């Protein structure tokens, strides 16, 4: 006697991407990430956003995607620990996505290069990047 | 059409909708609707149910679409729902002032209606730039934004039983 349990993962992480994709608004995503009580779980979007640029063709992604994380980091929304694990998972997915001959090395390097320059992650993470 | 005695209708529907969100009785609403007997003012009901749900928690919103689907075919024609959305969109500019998240929710209501089949799909196309209101436009944007999401996971939303 009651209602169905609350859903999780589905209709949750996807929302973040969709909102930024069609609409393209910082605050819209801001309030949504702030909606979640788990800050440690903030690493999921971090990873996903990184995957998008690698699977999406167009400068539109790279321009708005990096801006998304940087915007979150503006008010201390994403934690270094979370961002760390987000990138670490990427370095692992690289060989699986590229599957021999990683031509996306240009994107990979520049992306991490910009992130480091932005001052959001130290050299330790950059060292994990195939430089 | 123009609704006669707008406030008198709102005040009367206040408790009706309130009591609905408690245990979710879609039959209660219809039963009472036939009692009132409305024509063009009939679109008011689905609108108010939506407006109140904006103030309440998100859980109460997802339950609103249930009422719509139940009402349509029983006491509301598919064509009537369309008019209700227009009426709602016009009201949007007002509620958007108090609740900044209001328009974002509105988009979900539209997306769900089309997804289930209680609202025309080309409704968004009909409003494809033919809108001078940015508040109403954002609601139309999110409609596709969200429609693109559960379009694949439509049969995986309800599979948890613990109530």
């Amino acid at each position: 006697g009651g209602q169905q349990p609350v859903n999780h993962l589905v209709k949750e992480i996807d929302m973040l991407l969709k909102e930024y994709l069609l609409s393209g608004d910082i605050s819209e995503a801001e309030h949504c990430l702030k909606e979640l009580e788990v800050p440690h779980f903030h690493h999921e979007l971090v990873y996903e956003a990184i995957v998008m640029v690698l699977e999406s063709t167009g400068e539109s992604a790279f321009k708005m995607i990096l801006d998304l994380l940087k915007s979150l980091w503006k008010s201390s929304t994403i934690t270094i620990d979370q961002m760390k694990r987000g990138y670490e998972r990427i370095y692992n997915e690289i060989p699986d996505i590229n599957l021999d001959v990683p031509h996306s090395y240009s994107v990979l390097e520049r992306f991490v290069e910009e992130c480091f320059q932005a001052g959001i992650i130290s050299k330790q993470l950059r060292d994990l990047c195939p430089s | 059409g123009l609704p006669l005695d707008e406030r008198a209708f709102e005040k009367t529907l206040t408790p009706i909708i309130q009591e609905y969100f408690e245990h979710g009785d879609t039959n209660e609403v219809a039963e009472m609707l036939r009692d009132l007997n409305l024509g063009e003012m009939k679109s008011g009901v689905p609108v108010l149910a939506v407006s109140l749900a904006l103030e309440g928690k998100a859980s109460h919103r997802e339950m609103t679409s249930k009422l719509l689907s139940d009402l349509c075919g029983t006491v509301m024609s598919t064509t009537d729902v369309e008019k209700s959305f227009d009426k709602l969109l016009k009201d949007l500019p007002e509620l958007a002032l108090d609740t900044p998240r209001a328009p974002q929710l509105v988009g979900q209501f539209i997306a769900r209606a089309v997804g289930d089949g209680i609202l025309c799909n080309t409704y968004i196309d009909s409003y494809k730039g033919t809108v001078d209101c940015v508040q109403a436009r954002a609601a139309l944007d999110k409609a596709t934004v969200l429609l693109s999401m559960s379009k694949g996971g439509k049969r995986k939303d309800s599979v948890w039983g613990s109530g």
